[PDB]
């Protein structure tokens, strides 16, 4: 009846824990030297053969509000991004009045009202002694009117940050990114197929490494993400807070066909000491304004599987609303995303135009033949110039790029905020498109992951004891 | 491979037979894995300075740190050995009123360890001062006779 | 016969230099302010610090060659250097500066021009445009040029570059706690009087530094460490003249200062998204900044530090207390910042005493606040200030929006023993010094030493191998 | 009993007994270990990418690795790795410091010995590492 | 000092001289030049920068793991004491059917490993595997 | 009946790549040199170095491949980099220059506008005020613009980011030991004749590699290494006529180069402290700079050379050394660094022996020991270096006040064999090859290998575990 101290090495005991997390993308990336990427470069290689050990009998508690990876790669991704462009050339002496045109032509049907712009103005290069004249190309959504005094304008953050052009070379599609954990660390994966983002995930394994994540940037819209299994899934910090966002990951993949239907030849002016400010030429032919393709009856058939689950959430005898982004920055009035490296901002009023109910929601939407659904098609924008979401300094110019530029992104998820208006007798709950929060669109990602330290040591009372 | 995901099991059957196999599969691998992973990317030089490079030279140092702290530990206990040492530390009657059978085949490690953490420092001083010192005393009286 | 016996963890150390580490207690970063020019960065403080106290132990220390003097000298460089690079330069600003004395002859106002309101013309981010911006800046920030009543600059331009620190990035210095990697330990003199040289009655050992403040003053130390029972005077050489005279007090003397305007900062706009911060206006009447100072307080403290100095001058002495002789205004007019604001305060009133042989002893008495009526400091504002060490990489000094408010607690004094030809008067003046980071590190770390600890250990015993 | 290097101003025979205690503290960096764990953030943001502190707590870091790994390696070379003690086969030449057992472990400190031994104390470490290989030459001549 | 002076000459050659003794000196020779250099720059301070403060500090670490991952693998197959240890892992006649004089008199160290290169990591891993037996053996004897 | 043992230290290495520090033994910090190259950076290297013979081993070597070749490439590029890193931008200075004949027509004079005293106008720290001054450029850094016989500007300033090497930090090559960290180990390949890549019977290893100056020059190899016995030609294929063709001589050529004029150094103000360095005057007579050559021991030494090509290329074939074809200044004309100051002087005397096989005959000496003994090279001079692999980052180098002299040893050549219409004529042109500074090291670090050090390994063995 002696019991003594008895230590055990590698127990299965861990908890909870932050700590430094390193990327691992791929050995194709690598290969064909694409460089121009700006994630990859650093990035170890990923183990073709992951590790998914499943946990039994493991009800373990998780918190995607509170989740330290989160914030972790959000800086990341923000010092990435500002290390890629910290080489590139400062647009500084861009900051000049601007003489602008019509298109650039009256050649004229007339779907444009200005897109081309035709800026023409004085610039200094690194020869500090001649003026050099010439003109380049911006839409309007880059040019700010100043001094009213017709054709006066000026670039839109010269007066509140300095704008940096990314390097020309510089692609920017995202890769599936592996976050992998130094020895000693685990992540665990909340494999449940239903999960509201908050308390204990019984169904459970883990992994040394993320599964893989493209660190795509979007507002309203998230693209390229992951989907999620047999229901559409709703997790929010708090429901009945009007201001906290709302996460919706989807549970169908959908097609987006987003193009920049214009040949553009692109012309480099040079300003500075081998420093080189790349903007459009002209346009070949007929310039046609950006366009996305979005099957009616499918996204349709998504709005009433969400509008079932909010209804769900709060009061299935709700009338749900769908509006749009009452206003602010343009980012979370339209939805805005990156396509080949140009930004597209595509008002999506139609995509949140339409009003279900409690009586309603009965019947789904089912296409008769091709021109039955004829795709919606969204005006949609380009903005070169982006100030950071975070400061409106450092603001980044977007080079062009040339000829024709088509993407095929698939709609995995969508974020949603309640406004609290007086209905309350009314019961009609209307939602908004929200964004503007990067760590949001890594929410939607990381929620089944969390990082947990391995402390192997262990000690339990044992009838065992030490030779003397 | 080989992680210990085994905690929902009570220290009762895993324990005797089933995490020492698994243990020594997770050592060799963790072990394999990254290091395997170091020199490829050593030779390929592909790391740097860049910001990505010192977060890889952080996580580095924290494997290191991890694992010479913890067979430091091993070590100034005596138990450079394997996973399974046994001590002639006694347990205390401070912690206990559970049955070898409640620590072992009911008592989950994770379960098991959360209730001795307000003990933890102790139980861990007094293994390395006692059992070691006690030992180096025997180790000399008998080279000395 | 005997043999060797490898010895592991045996208490052996031996006087090292190593590389130390910041860390700042975890209320600091609970406030979520950002970082106060060296502060996130920092570990958090172990919630007890271990001060383990090494009996019969006779260890000396050499507070004057310490090595972590040096390293947080260059430290301190350094972070004030990270935390103020990237922010914006002032260089741009360096142009002629069209001046009025004062904005209004309200006669009335202390000032006889301090005010000072500079119009200039600057290029903004449009490179287009001259505006026409006016400033407010204090006399030490402008020199009159070309001898016209109004030609003004600014004191560092062709002479260094102006740096501006960032406005979010507060000055509130926190107290830091220096702890040294495992293997290393940091030992504290437990003798209620140290010399600073020498070996120590009770010595002890922590694993980190007591906190500190790396508050940078002149002429004074505050909100530093204080003595115990006695004031304490340190200097590698008191017989020489040069060497500063560092001087520890027993009894904090408050100090409480405050720029008494209500102040509007101006943010004007200089290039592409740097903004420069001024002044917009000052709300109300203008009165000068000043602090308050007990008479009594520091006439007994001169008192006992009178006493020191005649103990390590030869017991018939006559110590005068005299002002600074010359030069940067740095070392001739105590300065400090105050809520992010550099003062610089006359304190000519501090040390104008001629004393007697025996007029010591007799500590005067507060015979009510008409009595000890406070002294009040004439202080100064020098929004740029130049670098200690380093002619060029000057930088300014931000506004503060509102009246600033401060009370800081005198413990310690920088003296300067002037050589002059009186050794037959028998009268030591010492003026007060200051000038240098070093003397201020040098005050607070006199009682710490760092040694690495050598686990390895060697010693004859009977015992043997087994063969 | 004493937290750190109490033993210090104690003899051989005392400072033995709390060897354990501090050679525990040699790598175990409990200061540095936690990060900025309460707040939930590592490293102090990763170490605030390479800010001043950064590159010194970092630079820290490594002493004490590479410290203790050197000193592991010299209790490998020799032998005696595991062992914190070890008895070694090198006779202990009376030429250095001519002195009793009994003045040793109850009158010298382990400090104050360690002036005396640093003259001799790389000749008594190689000594060491070649009776090992002497050892191991005559575990050849035995097989 | 004390570097692979022996790799010219055979398995057995070496071994019965330089391997056994001369290589446990390169150890404690490469902690000695670690030691002194290490601790003088330690005196210095105007290392530990970029421009080559980082390439030293690189290198500083390859050192570590690049040591401890052979420590681990002493640990996994319980070899973390003497530099030579033998196994219960018998050697399997399909790797290399070669006898010991062909094996040690004839093969050098430095040729011996190519022709064992695809055995390598598979005997690494059998070495640990018999060493988990073995230690259920010895919880038996427990 | 075996079993495996494992075997731990078993002499077995295998090609790698890995980082590799500098050391200098700090002989130059103890100097103070205001560290050169980083010099307070290296790690003191070893009082004695070890070179352990590796009898009865045959190791292939790759020098061609090596990638100690490469990372001192980006090593060598990172610390011109971070030299000029601090240092004052030039972009100020990219204007237009009213520049004169070359000093005064008061001169024989055979310069015919290499000081072109060029004036013009700038704006100092104080952005308001224009100011005309005079300073000297050589026609190498300044190119006329327009043409109208007057106007001209700067090389590269249009295209390309100047950067005034700061004067503070001298160029002068200091030896660098290469080190490479335990675990890893640096073959070296002692035979005395080698062909760039292949076998080596004669093989050793060392720590760290022998001392290296990283000397960047063209057409020729100053301050390097010696063959053995015999010079060596290397080309990783000499069958090809694109690669270049590394030679390296057995004996040293003295090249004794001097500026024979005393400077004055100027120093121009420029934005904020930042003084841009320039030419004051040439006090006495402008004598053109020049390079010291033996005529009879470059003849012998290119014999030598012309009889290892007839063996590469057979007996039949001729060798003819023609001047460089043309191009960039430093591939069209030798160029190097004195003293921190960059010449170019003019090879073609140097590369105009044209050796026929019948008429190779011997060496020719000379009994008279006066005349026809100096090669004078006529060496222009120019400080703005234009990046040798980007266009941008071109670096501006200051004025040496006073006469700088030096004195090389020619250890080699650097050349390249031209696809020409000759070959039925049968004759070999050579000319010499420059731009690439990994030839430049890979003309060091031939004899080197990196292997990593594995000591684990496996053995059958009659032993068994003892249980
Ligand atoms: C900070 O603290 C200091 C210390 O308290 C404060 O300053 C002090 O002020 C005191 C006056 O209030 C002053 O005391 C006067 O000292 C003068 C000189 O002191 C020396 O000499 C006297 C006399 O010794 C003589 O005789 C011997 C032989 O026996 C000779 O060897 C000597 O050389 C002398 O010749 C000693 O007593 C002292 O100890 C010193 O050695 C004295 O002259 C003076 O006496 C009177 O005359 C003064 C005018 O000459 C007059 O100002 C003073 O008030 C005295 O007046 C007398 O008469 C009136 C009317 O009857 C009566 O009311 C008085 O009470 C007094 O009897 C004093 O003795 C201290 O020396 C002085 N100390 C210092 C360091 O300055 C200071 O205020 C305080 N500051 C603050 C802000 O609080
Ligand atoms: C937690 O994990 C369990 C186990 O995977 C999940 O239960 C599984 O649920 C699926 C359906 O959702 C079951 O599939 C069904 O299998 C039966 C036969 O077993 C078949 O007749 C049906 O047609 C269907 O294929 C599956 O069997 C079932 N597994 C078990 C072991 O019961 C559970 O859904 C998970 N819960 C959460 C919240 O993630
Ligand atoms: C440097 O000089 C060496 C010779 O010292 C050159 O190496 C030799 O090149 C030949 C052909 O390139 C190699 O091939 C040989 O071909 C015959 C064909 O019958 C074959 O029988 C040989 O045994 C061999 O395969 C030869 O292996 C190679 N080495 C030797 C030792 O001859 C080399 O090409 C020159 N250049 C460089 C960069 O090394
Ligand atoms: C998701 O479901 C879980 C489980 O029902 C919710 O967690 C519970 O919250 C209620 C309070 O609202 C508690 O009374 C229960 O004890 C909790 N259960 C456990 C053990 O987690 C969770 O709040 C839901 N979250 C959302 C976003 O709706
Ligand atoms: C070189 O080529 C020779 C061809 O005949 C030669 O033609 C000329 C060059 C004459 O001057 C004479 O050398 C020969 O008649 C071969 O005969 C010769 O073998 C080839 N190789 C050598 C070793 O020279």
């Amino acid at each position: 009846e002696k019991l003594w101290v008895t230590v055990y090495y590698g127990v299965p005991v861990w908890k909870e824990a932050t700590t430094t997390l390193f990327c691992a993308s791929d050995a194709k990336a690598y290969d064909t030297e694409v460089h121009n990427v700006w994630a990859t470069h650093a990035c170890v290689p990923t183990d073709p053969n992951p590790q998914e050990v499943v946990l039994e009998n493991v009800t373990e508690n998780f918190n995607m509000w509170k989740n330290n990876m989160v914030e972790q790669m959000h800086e990341d991704i923000i010092s990435l991004w500002d290390e890629s462009l910290k080489p590139c050339v400062k647009l500084t002496p861009l900051c000049v009045t601007l003489n602008c045109t019509d298109l650039r032509n009256v050649t004229n049907s007339e779907g444009m009202r200005g897109e081309i712009k035709n800026c023409s103005f004085n610039i200094t290069t690194s020869i500090k002694d001649k003026v050099k004249k010439d003109y380049a190309l911006f839409y309007k959504l880059d040019v700010v009117p100043i001094d009213n005094d017709n054709t006066s304008y000026r670039l839109i953050n010269c007066n509140t940050s300095t704008i940096t052009q990314a390097c020309p070379k510089v692609s920017f599609e995202p890769i599936p990114i592996h976050y992998c954990t130094p020895a000693g660390f685990a992540i665990l994966k909340c494999k449940d197929k239903k999960f509201n983002g908050t308390g204990p995930c019984k169904n459970v394994s883990t992994v040394q490494c993320t599964h893989g994540i493209k660190p795509v940037v979007s507002t309203q819209l998230l693209l390229n993400g992951s989907l999620a299994e047999e229901e559409v899934v709703i997790r929010s910090s708090n429901f009945t807070d009007n201001a906290k966002n709302i996460i919706v990951q989807l549970k169908e993949s959908v097609e987006i066909n987003c193009t920049r239907p214009n040949n553009n030849t692109r012309k480099s002016i040079h300003i500075g000491p081998g420093k080189a400010f790349y903007t459009t030429g002209d346009i070949i032919g007929d310039i046609r304004q950006a366009h996305c393709n979005i099957s009616r009856t499918k996204w349709n058939n998504t709005l009433n599987q969400i509008a079932t689950k909010l209804k769900e959430q709060f009061g299935n005898n709700k009338t749900i609303v769908f509006n749009q982004s009452s206003g602010g920055d343009p980012e979370i009035v339209m939805h805005s995303f990156n396509c080949g490296g140009e930004f597209f901002y595509c008002n999506s009023t139609q995509l949140f135009n339409s009003t279900w109910n409690f009586n309603g929601t009965w019947n789904l939407t089912q296409s008769n033949g091709t021109e039955g659904n004829d795709t919606i098609t969204l005006p949609c924008k380009i903005k070169q110039i982006i100030n950071m979401w975070q400061e409106v300094g450092k603001a980044m110019y977007a080079p062009p790029i040339r000829g024709q530029i088509r993407c095929s992104s698939n709609i995995t998820g969508l974020i949603l905020t309640r406004d609290g208006g007086n209905n309350h007798n009314n019961d009609t709950e209307t939602f908004r498109p929200g964004g503007g929060d990067m760590r949001d669109n890594w929410r939607s990602e990381l929620y089944k992951y969390k990082v947990v330290k391995i402390e192997p040591l262990g000690v339990a009372p044992t009838k065992a004891k030490r030779r003397v | 491979l080989g992680f210990l995901g085994a905690a929902g099991s009570t220290m009762g059957a895993a324990s005797i037979t089933l995490t020492v196999q698994a243990r020594l599969l997770l050592s060799g691998i963790v072990q394999q894995q990254n290091n395997l992973l170091k020199a490829i990317e050593a030779q390929q030089h592909l790391l740097k300075l860049t910001v990505w490079g010192i977060k890889q030279l952080q996580a580095r140092v924290l494997t290191v740190e991890r694992y010479l702290r913890d067979q430091q530990l091993l070590g100034i206990w005596g138990c450079s050995g394997k996973l399974i040492c046994t001590t002639a530390v006694p347990w205390n009657a401070s912690w206990s009123n559970k049955t070898l059978d409640m620590i072992w085949n009911n008592m989950t490690w994770m379960e098991w360890e959360k209730e001795i953490d307000n003990y933890t420092g102790l139980i861990y001083t007094l293994i390395e001062e006692s059992q070691n010192q006690q030992e180096k005393n025997e180790k000399e009286l008998l080279e000395l006779d």
